[PDB]
DNA sequence: TAACAGCTCTAACAGGAATA
RNA sequence: AUUCCUGUUAGAGCUGUUAAC
DNA sequence: TAACAGCTCTAACAGGAATA
RNA sequence: AUUCCUGUUAGAGCUGUUAAC
């Protein structure tokens, strides 16, 4: 595919959310032949660099963030992969990335409990006109019944200032986790439960 | 301690032997992110290889 | 005097008889 | 030195065989190894200090396994399976508290997790039949003691460190059979298992060993060496006059995985002048079953005891019929002897041969080997001359349930006969398909009045049926109605089968009326099989099936003829 | 999810191991939602009956033990459930069965 | 390994029926079974026995 | 009670040793490739100084 | 080890639908 | 392969019984 | 609710490549 | 954004201790 032409056009603009959008119709014409391929390479030449990333805007995260609900995993490559002097580096990382992209997997932890869940709890700044705003997301790394190995993350939740999540809140993100691990391990509970937070827990937390 | 100290080697997106953090971490704040900046996702879950 | 824990080890060997005062 | 040629030395000389079980038998008894003691003691010491639930995570798991192993690790502990290890975890677990290790090592391989397979009880009976004397371990549980008591039933004597030199004194005196445990029973303060008690040697026990030495010939089984202390007692065993009558035997489960020291120490035995041999024999189990298969006069007392499967179990008996009653297709033959003809041949026969002269002369008689004969003499005569008969005589068969159950021959021979008997007189005909006989109603004489009641079998809504007639859309295939008849050995008695089919008459050509021969069976439901069996009973006895002994006998006009009695009524049983 | 067209060609040229292994590598548009679905329904065209049963190989136990260690339930469907000629019988057996993989008991 | 017969032999018999009461006490808690009840399509040879 | 073995569902659900708020795992042995910390202890348990008193806040 | 006897099983196909 | 097991066509596997080698 | 102290983390930039 | 997380520049959130309203 080609990237519609207007892009380039709206690059001098400096609008990130029209670029963003233009580039996600601009892979418009691979929504239907999605058998077809299975990983897309998008390219953003450095002349996009104004748009790549400004206050409260990331260029690759917004892209991302229109691309998964339609199910297609992009791989983006910038100047960056093509500059790097070492070849072998960036050969590496673009080839596992790829293949895990794809659906393979390139390792898998050695021996690792099958039993046991790994939670993962981390939150991230939106600079708003009036405050700020906390948005904690959750992430697993259980190993199912199978021989493959899952890693799946998910939003927490309508407003926190604050990153650390309530009663309710924490309650819930806590029994998705659980019917996840469940969905997967046909209803056998996890015998021990591991939760990795950036910040200290509150009483109501634990 | 080893689960952590196992948990920072299985980001493929990462093409050095290990990490900082456990890959549980660095997900939660790449997918923080994600959500950040596009509020239109918190009903779904998404796997690892679409944001790595 | 032993530590708690190889008094927990004589402990778990042997559990089927032992007493306990309170 | 090859597998068979070692079993065939061993049985020659049985008499004066020392046997050597170290920690190798164990692993088959139903008791945990040392491997698995080791990683049992690095459960619980990984479950002590980091608080963790001991049943929670299991042992024999892959994953708690690598992780218990790296907690291991990570303390600078020996890495993996490495010398010092063994010896190292137990005194890294009890700190030098040797009461509690005995403890400890006593309910690991307590006896009650033992279940004697078939190698303990082979050697406990070689020990009470007395053809091994001295049983040399350096193995703690009572594996050997419990076989021995479960098969004699008289206490064997178990010799250890406690006393130590009582072994010396039992073998002076020839208080045979003694089994004394080089490291010692568990119920007593010293075990010797640890690496540091394992570079000594017991002096009398010593002693005791090199006097065996002499007496008998060794057959070490599963042992892997590792041991300095018993492979210097070997090796000093070695160095003496006539060291070994009867040559060392080291036995492995496999050549290649055999330890050096163990290939080095059959070298130096070698060297040394005695003809000691590596073989390989696989397990240890598998071993004792075919040494004790090659056992000549076992007594069936102890055998009773050895091989349990050899014993018929289940012999549940069967209630009256007394108080809906199946009514099955079993005709029971209340015949129990027979009589039948023998020819003795100048030269040997095969049963194939007989059967090739069968199909070029065509007699009218029966024959089968086990030559037994039934018929007529000059039939016999037709299918062999003068020159290679050398006499005819009869033969009494008393038993023909047992008859029939022992050979299949003679299973097939009557088969025949009572076959041949059934449609003799009688206008059936008489096919095979495959190794099966049928009495097929014949196609000119299908308008007989002993067919119309078969006739009323298979007639819709009680009108008049059809018996025998072409297909409805096949070119040149005809069908019939007919009973497969076979001969049914249950328990103690013999019965007749009768199953009713659709015979085609092209043998080959049988699958293309299938539709057909499924059509016409579609709707023969209970009541009409029902119908259909009564009136083939009807049709192949001349009677109806109450209160019936009718006998048949074949070849009634011959010398040799056999008269067999089938009741006509067919088996039933009330229900209780 | 839709079956590579090669599947096609390959049941052209009467392969049945190439034929189990490019159906279950078209699993991958579901593998990165295996957490979505609970269990798989793969449907196999009459065109395909070339590889379904020939000597030494079985398509279905292929399937069914290539699929198993993913840990992902199969309930295959053949043109012959479609054309049986009574509907409920194809309805309880494919929801009981259904039922079992999703799930249990 | 390889089976040349239907028939198992006394390691294999024994190894399988160690598998089974093994998993049995795992979804048991380490409780012995008091009644087995194998049913082989063919007859039990003296080793499975 | 969590290291015995072989204990009965129900009463596992019955005590499951409630739940544990203030985790206090002890400290091992000092033991003996050691690793040299930046950090110098202090072992002045106590200190005096002085207040003063003000008449306003 | 080569035939022969029986008892029983699976391996490929085909195949129609619950007393009419 | 939603199912079921009814047959057809074959071969093996065990037991045996002989002849051996 | 307004300061103050500490602990800790993310937000934006910039930035070189693994004992020399 | 193939990656890694070292710095810089700032701000926020948690706790506390005061002053109150
Ligand atoms: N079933 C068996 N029959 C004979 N020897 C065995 C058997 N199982 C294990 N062994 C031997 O026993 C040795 C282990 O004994 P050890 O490690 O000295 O306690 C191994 O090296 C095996 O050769
Ligand atoms: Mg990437």
């Amino acid at each position: 595919c080609l990237a519609l032409d207007e892009c380039h056009g709206v690059a001098a603009n400096g609008n990130g959310l029209a670029l963003a959008d233009k580039i996600v119709q601009s892979m418009s014409g691979l929504f239907r032949q999605k058998h077809a391929f299975d990983v897309l390479l998008v390219y953003l030449p450095a002349s996009w660099k104004k748009c790549f990333e400004y206050d409260g805007f990331d260029l690759h995260d917004r892209i991302k963030a229109k691309v998964a609900p339609l199910n297609l995993p992009i791989q983006i490559i910038n100047d960056t992969a093509l500059t790097r002097q070492c070849r072998a580096n960036v050969m590496w990382g673009v080839s596992v990335a790829l293949y895990a992209k794809a659906g393979g997997i390139p390792w898998k932890l050695a021996d690792w409990d099958k039993d046991e869940a790994y939670i993962g709890l981390s939150y991230a700044i939106k600079k708003n006109a009036e405050g700020q705003e906390y948005t904690t997301c959750c992430s697993q790394v259980f190993d199912p019944d199978g021989t493959g190995f899952e890693f799946v993350a998910y939003d927490t939740r309508d407003r926190k200032g604050n990153p650390y999540l309530s009663y309710q809140e924490m309650q819930s993100v806590l029994s998705k986790s659980l019917h996840l691990y469940q969905s997967s391990h046909n209803g056998r509970m996890p015998r021990k439960i591991f939760i990795h937070k950036t910040t200290h827990f509150t009483e109501d937390e634990i | 301690c080893s689960s952590i100290l196992a948990l920072t080697k299985v980001d493929w997106n990462n093409n050095t032997l290990y990490k900082k953090l456990p890959v549980t971490l660095v997900y939660s704040q790449v997918f923080a992110d994600v959500v950040k900046q596009t509020p239109e996702i918190v009903n779904e879950i998404y796997d690892y290889r679409f944001f790595m | 005097v032993l530590t708690d824990n190889e008094f927990y080890q004589h402990y778990l060997q042997n559990s089927q008889h032992m007493m306990w005062f309170l | 030195l090859t597998d068979n040629e070692f079993y065939q030395h061993y049985l020659q000389n049985s008499q004066h065989m020392m046997w050597f079980l170290g920690a190798g038998t164990s692993r088959s008894a139903g008791l945990p190894t040392a491997s698995d003691i080791i990683w049992d003691l690095k459960h619980r010491y990984y479950c002590l200090h980091e608080n963790q639930d001991y049943q929670k995570h299991d042992i024999n798991n892959h994953a708690i396994k690598s992780k218990i192993q790296s907690y291991m690790d990570s303390k600078g502990f020996p890495l993996q399976w490495s010398p010092e290890e063994y010896s190292f975890y137990f005194e890294l677990v009890f700190r030098d508290d040797y009461e509690a290790q005995r403890k400890y090592l006593l309910e690991a391989l307590a006896s009650r997790k033992v279940s004697l397979n078939i190698g303990h009880r082979v050697l406990a009976a070689l020990l009470e039949m007395n053809q091994t004397k001295v049983v040399f371990t350096t193995n703690f549980d009572d594996v050997i003691e419990t076989a021995f008591s479960d098969i004699s039933g008289k206490h064997l004597s178990v010799y250890h460190l406690e006393g130590s030199y009582a072994a010396l004194s039992a073998l002076n005196t020839e208080a045979f059979p003694i089994y004394a445990k080089i490291h010692g029973d568990f119920r007593y303060q010293k075990i010797k298992n640890l690496t540091p008690d394992l570079q000594t040697n017991d002096r009398e026990i010593h002693k005791c060993f090199l006097a065996a030495a002499i007496r008998f010939g060794l057959v070490v089984s599963g042992y892997s060496g590792r041991d300095e202390n018993v492979m210097t007692m070997l090796r000093a065993a070695i160095d003496q006059n006539n060291a070994f009558p009867h040559g060392l035997y080291w036995t492995v489960p496999s050549i290649s995985k055999s330890e050096p020291a163990v290939q080095d120490l059959i070298t130096y035995a070698q060297g040394k002048g005695v003809r000691a041999y590596l073989v390989e024999t696989g397990t240890f189990d598998e071993m004792l079953s075919k040494i004790w298969r090659q056992v000549k006069d076992k007594p069936a007392a102890i055998d009773a005891k050895v091989r349990t499967a050899r014993v018929c179990p289940v012999s549940i008996p069967l209630p009256g019929p007394g108080k809906p009653a199946l009514r099955t297709n079993a005709l029971p033959v209340v015949t129990q002897s027979i009589r039948c003809g023998v020819v003795t041949l100048a030269s040997p026969i095969t049963f194939s041969e007989l059967k090739e002269r069968i199909s070029q002369k065509s007699p009218k008689a029966l024959l089968t080997y086990t030559v037994l004969f039934l018929g007529g003499e000059p039939e016999i005569r037709k299918i062999f001359s003068n020159d290679e008969i050398n006499s005819i005589g009869q033969y009494y068969i008393d038993e023909i349930a047992q008859s029939v159950a022992a050979s299949t021959f003679l299973k097939s021979f009557v088969e025949e006969a009572i076959l041949t008997a059934l449609l003799r007189e009688k206008p059936i005909l008489h096919r095979v398909r495959h190794r099966t006989h049928y009495a097929v109603i014949p196609n000119a004489s299908a308008k007989d009045d002993r067919f119309l009641d078969l006739r009323k079998a298979v007639g819709f809504k009680g009108d008049l049926g059809y018996i025998t007639g072409n297909v409805t859309n096949a070119k040149e295939l005809s069908w019939a109605e007919a009973v497969s008849i076979r001969l049914e050995e249950r328990g103690g008695k013999l019965w007749i089968m009768l199953k009713p089919e659709i015979w085609i008459k092209p043998l080959d050509r049988r699958e293309e009326a299938t539709d057909f021969i499924r059509s016409r069976r579609r709707y023969r439901f209970n009541q009409c099989s029902y119908q259909i069996l009564d009136a083939w009973i009807k049709i192949l006895f001349g009677s109806i099936g109450g209160g019936g002994t009718v006998n048949i006998s074949c070849f009634p006009d011959a010398e040799f003829k056999a008269e067999f009695e089938i009741g006509t009524r067919t088996a039933f049983s009330l229900g209780v």
